[PDB]
This record gives structure tokens, C-alpha cells and sequence, in this order.
DNA sequence: GCTCTGCTCCTTCTCCTTCCTCTCGAT
DNA sequence: GGAGAAGGAGCAGAGC
RNA sequence: AUCGAGAGG
């Protein structure tokens, strides 16, 4: 949402999987 | 599916402590907290006022015998307990 | 027990009466007061009048429902016969056998006086798709489903299975097991696959209904 | 009628194990 | 110690 | 390193 420190800049990329502990923290 | 879910809509304690634990880790790894930090420095403490306002960014699958299974988002779930 | 010693007739009686439960509870047409006759009236109507229980009398033809034929289709006759020599011989099962195909029964009951020799036992199962169901005078004196640590068994159609095991997402294998063996599937004559619903009465909650399938 | 072809009805055999902890004193 | 698994044995029936 | 013995709970 407006929280910004909820969004992953490499999230945005599609860098980031959700639903994966090798992303880490999410 | 998405609808027709046949699991409670309930949080049980397993899924609770479960949670707490996996958000509390990410947090003592210095992950973004969600809510203000008033004066709470215990990850786990934290973490029990996200779940408390419901800002823990976490989705629960849960399995069904078969191998199917239901997704329940943190939010949808009711913390009672 | 001797003729005079009716006690023996009295024993053949219930097994009678028992039978007649047995049958009703399979689904076929049999009335209450069909099923309570009297011991005297027994004598009356099918022992010799030298005091000797005209076991031949004894068979008879029963025939499904409506209901029952609506709950399960495929429900043919049945034919019940009780054996009059003591000891079953393939001489008399083969003659069982073939009253069955002449007259074309699904289904014949046949009960053993006494006991029943392997010449007769190998025989009873070579005419399908017709089925042949024994039980033993003996074991039918007291119908066991009245028991107070037997509960209702209700034999389920291939329809209520079917949904069964959609419904739990169960595979057949998963479902609780029952032996074809067992003195209540045989009562019921269960097939390989069958499932039957059973309704107990708990302490945890007023009743519990389970499955439970003829292996 | 009499051995025969199956049994099923017995007797006569092989197999296994709270937890956990401490020390010494031998090879 | 008390199973269970493998084996020898002793009779109702049954075909020639 | 095994092996037995003595104990404790």
C-alpha cells in the first residue's frame, strides 16, 4: 500500500519470489 | 479455489505461532516493520502488534489430504484464540 | 431334541423367524406379522403332524420393494431354502443350484441342517452372475443385529459411494474396512466394494455415522 | 467297493525387548 | 514367553 | 575405540 517499506525494489522486477525463502526477506 | 473453502476461517494456534515465528525471524534480520516501534525491540513482540493490526504480509496454504489445498491470507484469517 | 423334546422345533422356528428378519432387512417384501408368527402357529403350518418340523415347507420366495428397487435397480429375486438332509452333499447343492437357474433367481439363501461338505461348498459359487448365500440353522437361532454392541448397518447404493468418496476426497482404499466374512456383512450379503453407513449412538455427541467398505 | 485325491487337522519347530545418566577398569 | 510360519499326518468323500 | 561391572534417576 502506501507503505513504501512493503515493496521490494527487485520485487518490482520480478526479482523477487513471494512465496519463496530463497528471496528471502520479502 | 477461490471460493467455496471449506477450512475455518479461524487462525489456529499452530498457524499462529508459526507466523509470529517466520515474521519475527524476518525482522530480526532486519526486515521493514509494518507497524510503529513503541519502544519494542524483541522481533517476536513486534511482530504480535503486526499480527494484532493484521499487517503481517503472509498467506497460509493449507493442504488437504488429497494434495489439494486452500490459500487463507493472514488478513482473511480471525485471530481469535 | 426329539419331537416330543420340541425345544428343537423351537430352535428351527427362530431361525425361521430370524430369517424372515434377515431378508426383510435385505430389502425385500416381507410383512411385520409375516415375520411374527407364533411357534404354534409354525407347528401349524409347517410341522408334520407326527410332530416333525416339514423343513421342505420352510422355503420360500421373496421379492425387493419398490423402495429397495428404486434405491438399487439392479435388485433381482430371491429364493430361500432350507436344507433337509443334515449334511449338505453337491447332490442336493446342485439341485439347489439348479432351481435357481431354472427360475432365474439374482439371489438363493441356503441353509445347512447341520453341516456341508467342499464337493457341495465349490459349487455354490459357479453360477453367476447369480449369487448363492449360506448360513448355518445353528447360527440363525438368534439374530445378532439386535444386539445392544451391534448398530445399524445401512447398505449404501453405488450412487451414495460414489458421493461418499467425491465429497471426503477419498479413494476406496481409504474408506475403514469391513470382511465379507463378518457375521454382519454376511447378514447383509455384502459384495467386494460395497459400503455400508453406520449410525451409533456416542457420548461426545448423540450419534455417529461411519463408513465402512466390504473387502 | 476300494483305493484315490484331495484336504484340514493337528503337532513340532524359530524369533525379541522404558528412558536416561554417572563412574571405573579390562582389552 | 507366545506369538507366527512351515510341515507332517489322518481321515470324509469320490471316481474307476 | 569396544566390553563387562558397580551405582544414580
Amino acid at each position: 500500500p502506501e507503505q513504501k517499506i512493503t515493496e521490494i525494489e527487485d520485487g518490482q522486477d520480478g526479482g523477487v519470489t513471494p512465496y519463496s525463502n530463497e528471496s528471502g526477506l520479502v | 479455489p477461490k471460493d467455496q473453502r471449506a477450512t475455518t476461517p479461524y487462525m489456529t494456534k499452530y498457524e499462529r505461532a508459526r507466523i509470529l515465528g517466520t515474521r519475527a525471524l524476518q525482522i530480526s534480520m532486519n526486515a521493514p516493520v509494518f507497524v510503529d516501534l513503541e519502544g519494542e525491540t524483541d522481533p517476536l513482540r513486534i511482530a504480535m502488534k503486526e499480527l494484532a493490526e493484521k499487517k503481517i504480509p503472509l498467506v497460509i496454504r493449507r493442504y488437504l489430504p488429497d494434495g489439494s489445498f486452500e490459500d487463507w491470507s493472514v488478513e482473511e484469517l480471525i485471530v481469535d484464540l | 431334541m426329539d419331537q416330543e423334546n420340541e425345544r428343537n422345533i423351537s430352535r428351527l422356528w427362530r431361525a425361521f423367524r430370524t430369517v424372515k428378519e434377515m431378508v426383510k432387512d435385505r430389502g425385500y417384501f416381507i410383512t411385520q406379522e409375516e415375520v411374527e408368527l407364533p411357534l404354534e402357529d409354525f407347528k401349524a403350518k409347517y410341522c408334520d403332524s407326527m410332530g416333525r418340523p416339514q423343513r421342505k415347507m420352510m422355503s420360500f420366495q421373496a421379492n425387493p420393494t419398490e423402495e429397495s428397487i428404486s434405491k438399487f435397480p439392479d435388485m433381482g429375486s430371491l429364493w430361500v431354502e432350507f436344507c433337509d438332509e443334515p449334511s449338505v452333499g453337491v447332490k442336493t447343492m446342485k439341485t439347489f443350484v439348479i432351481h435357481i437357474q431354472e427360475k432365474n433367481f439374482q439371489t438363493g439363501i441356503f441353509v445347512y441342517q447341520n453341516n456341508i461338505t467342499p464337493s457341495a461348498m465349490k459349487l455354490v459359487p459357479s453360477i453367476p452372475p447369480a449369487t448363492i448365500e449360506t448360513f448355518n440353522e445353528a447360527a440363525l437361532v438368534v439374530n445378532i443385529t439386535h444386539h445392544e454392541l451391534v448398530p445399524k448397518h445401512i447398505r449404501l447404493s453405488s450412487d451414495e459411494k460414489r458421493e461418499l468418496l467425491k465429497r471426503y476426497r477419498l479413494k476406496e482404499s481409504q474408506l475403514p474396512r469391513i470382511q465379507r466374512a463378518d457375521p454382519v456383512a454376511l447378514y447383509l450379503g455384502l459384495k467386494r466394494g460395497e459400503v455400508v453407513k453406520i449410525i451409533r449412538k456416542s457420548e461426545t455427541s448423540g450419534r455417529y455415522a461411519s463408513y465402512r467398505i466390504c473387502m
